RNA sequence: GGGGCUCAAACCACACACCGAAGCUGCGGGUGUCACGUAAGUGACGCGGUAGAGGAGCGUUCUGUAAGCCUGUGAAGGUG
RNA sequence: GGGGAGUGAAAUAGAACCUGAAACCGUAUGCGUACAAGCAGUGGGAGCCUACUUGUUAGGUGACUGCGUACCUUUUGUAU
């Protein structure tokens, strides 16, 4: 029973350039090519769903800290300030809340140098 | 000598766009109403409005 | 009105009108959920923050309907060494919608 | 419109690319001269079609000489015949000889 | 989802700034910030939003200890043996705007950011500027 | 590492605060071993990996089931 | 060599003729690029375009910006 391999060759084949289309030159139409530039695309994938969750990390602090210096403190006196009480409110929610929502920031920011810390 | 990489689809296609054409200096013969090339005898024989061949 | 509900570990912004998309809860669909983690109600102006949550406010929701969404691939490579690894993931979720903040 | 073709012309696809980019978009009374004088191979051969997809249009429909734009001039690449020729040292290397496919398309639009 | 500033719905603003007696590296630190827009609560890295600066007096800055005989601004011009070197009090002598102007330079990013960041920054070595039209308001007092 | 820094943006004592990993915690899924609660109707603590040892699957061609079943209202293929 | 016209169930079945793919080469339509440095992707993301069911939808381009020195084989060890 001689089987050829022309038929199941050809769908695995069509199945890469179709998750490597939109690469500039070579890359989108030539196999060789595109297999590596599909394992890369995947690990590229993979590191950046974590380094996903420390560049908003990093872009909440940095907006509280220019919020908070504008009504008399710092970044990090506001954190031990609210925390000397338990507001427990994340960076998420703050950095929200001091772009649209300013009145509302200022009644917390009040609180805690009421809270004295 | 030899090269060490091909060249792509782009760098092939810049070396290539200096290289056009034209022959635009066509003139209406005043007699005949023919077509010509400017300072050039008419393809019947007329150079400004005289026969000469 | 907004308030700050939290749902499944992490915090949101919600609104009198919100379609809102959280991770799976143990409810059915159409029936109604209660919110008793609320940190902060406004109104117009008149905002207030809880000492450690906000008294008697509630939030009341229902569920719209349930689903996966987004496969998104898994690749483990190694180079020179002989090892490659895939994986597949579809996360659940729950819609649901907001229709008062007491 | 109406359509003309030339398949199997034996000028090269690259060298008859210079003649076409330069008609391509004008009227049919003077794209009918500048044909009449350049000074290339193409131009003769382009000639010969450009005015067969004219009297088409004149015969096959009631298209007058006049109004014809010159619509979609593009030219294709066709058989290539391979043969060889002998070099130094014993060594002995391979030489296409190319052809086209022309289709100059007027519409009296 | 967090809020990005957007670039046709920016407010930018005009600010003066007095360089008599300042000290050189710690002036040039709030220039730099103020620039950048790490003073407003929308900022947003890839798209810029500072305030347009301009310095009034850039031949009395000041600098500290034995570094005016000092200090050599070294650049190279390309040419085999080409290097150059001009001290801090020679330099100020023949273009005062530039010594301010390089030390600003040096604590931006190095991107096309960078480039734009520090077309914002407008220098003179005279005592008044020709932007009355634009009217800029005093900060650091 | 660069700008730049002189009661310091350096050094010595010292105090709180913050920042900081795929680490730990929260929430949602999935699997391996053992224990039973007829051992899944079930808990526990486990899950980097080359050489290599063990376990469980997809697809191709031909034969049985096939004188069946599907198809000219349209097969196999090719392309979305 | 074509453009008709006729034969035929069908000439994009026309004799270099069933099906007719990939590399390669073109022609139209949309969006981005001529003061900006590198395995050419990935995370965020402005704007524009089309169909929408009129847009806390879909599709196509991706200015700007953070991290990022291909694959195999031999090796104590390779972007090399
Ligand atoms: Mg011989
Ligand atoms: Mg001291
Ligand atoms: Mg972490
Ligand atoms: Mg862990
Ligand atoms: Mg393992
Ligand atoms: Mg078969
Ligand atoms: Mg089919
Ligand atoms: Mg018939
Ligand atoms: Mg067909
Ligand atoms: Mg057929
Ligand atoms: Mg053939
Ligand atoms: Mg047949
Ligand atoms: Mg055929
Ligand atoms: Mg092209
Ligand atoms: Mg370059
Ligand atoms: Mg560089
Ligand atoms: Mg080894
Ligand atoms: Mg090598």
């Amino acid at each position: 029973a001689r089987v050829k391999r022309g038929v199941i060759a050809r769908r695995r084949h069509k199945k890469i350039l179709k998750l490597a289309k939109g690469y500039y030159g070579a890359r989108s139409r030539v196999f060789r090519v595109a297999k590596q530039a599909v394992i890369k695309a995947g690990q590229y994938a993979y590191r950046d769903r974590r380094q996903r969750k420390r560049q908003f990390r990093a872009l909440w602090i940095a907006r509280i800290n220019a919020g908070a210096r504008q009504n008399g403190l710092s970044y990090s006196r506001l954190i031990a300030g609210l925390k000397k009480a338990a507001i427990e409110i994340d960076r998420k929610v703050l950095a929200d809340l001091a772009v649209n929502e300013k009145a509302a920031f200022t009644a917390i920011v009040e609180k805690a140098k009421a809270s004295l810390a | 000598a030899v090269q060490q990489n091909k060249k792509s689809r782009s760098a092939r296609d810049m070396r290539r766009s200096h290289d056009a054409l034209e022959s635009n200096a066509l003139s209406v013969e005043k007699s005949t109403g023919e077509v010509h090339l400017r300072h050039h005898v008419s393809p019947d024989g007329f150079y400004r409005g005289r026969k000469v061949v | 009105m907004y308030a700050v509900i939290v749902t499944g570990g992490k915090q949101h912004k919600v609104t009198e009108g919100e379609f809102l998309k959280v991770e799976k809860l143990d409810v059915a669909t159409g029936e109604a959920i209660d919110f008793d983690r609320v940190l902060l109600v406004a109104n117009g102006e008149d905002v207030k923050i809880g000492l450690p949550v906000v008294e008697g406010a509630k939030v009341t929701a229902e569920v719209v309907s349930h689903g996966r969404h987004d496969k998104v691939r898994i690749i483990k490579f190694r180079r020179r060494k002989h090892h490659m690894k895939r994986q597949g993931h579809r996360q659940w979720f729950t819609e649901i919608k907001i229709t008062g903040i007491q | 419109e109406v359509a003309a073709k030339l398949s199997g012309a034996r000028i090269s696809a690259q060298k008859a690319r210079l003649v076409a980019d330069q008609i391509r978009g004008k009227k049919v009374g003077e794209a009918l001269n500048l044909l009449a004088f350049s000074s290339k191979k193409a131009a003769e051969i382009m000639k010969k079609v450009l005015e067969s997809a004219v009297a088409n249009a004149e015969h096959n429909e009631g298209a007058d000489v006049d109004d014809l734009k010159v619509s979609t001039v593009f030219v294709n690449e066709g058989r290539s015949l391979k043969r060889i020729m002998p070099r130094a040292k014993g060594r002995a290397d391979r030489i296409v000889k190319r052809s086209c496919h022309i289709t100059v398309k007027v519409a009296d639009k | 989802k967090t809020y990005t500033a957007k670039p046709e719905t920016v407010q930018r603003d005009w600010f003066v700034v007095d360089a008599a007696g300042q000290t050189l590296g710690r002036l040039a630190t709030e220039i730099a910030r103020r620039l950048r827009g790490k003073h407003k609560p929308e900022y947003t890295p890839h798209v810029d939003t500072g305030d347009y600066i301009v310095v009034i007096n850039a031949e009395q800055v000041r600098v500290t200890g034995a570094k005016t005989t000092d200090k050599m601004y070294y650049h190279h011009s390309g040419f085999p043996g080409g290097i150059k070197s001009i001290n801090f009090e020679k330099l100020i002598a023949k273009a005062p705007e530039r010594v301010i102007e390089t030390a600003v330079k040096g604590m931006l990013p190095k991107n096309p950011l960078g480039r734009d960041m520090y077309r914002k920054l407008k220098v003179y070595k005279g005592a008044s500027h020709p932007h009355t039209a634009q009217q800029p308001q005093e900060l650091k007092i």
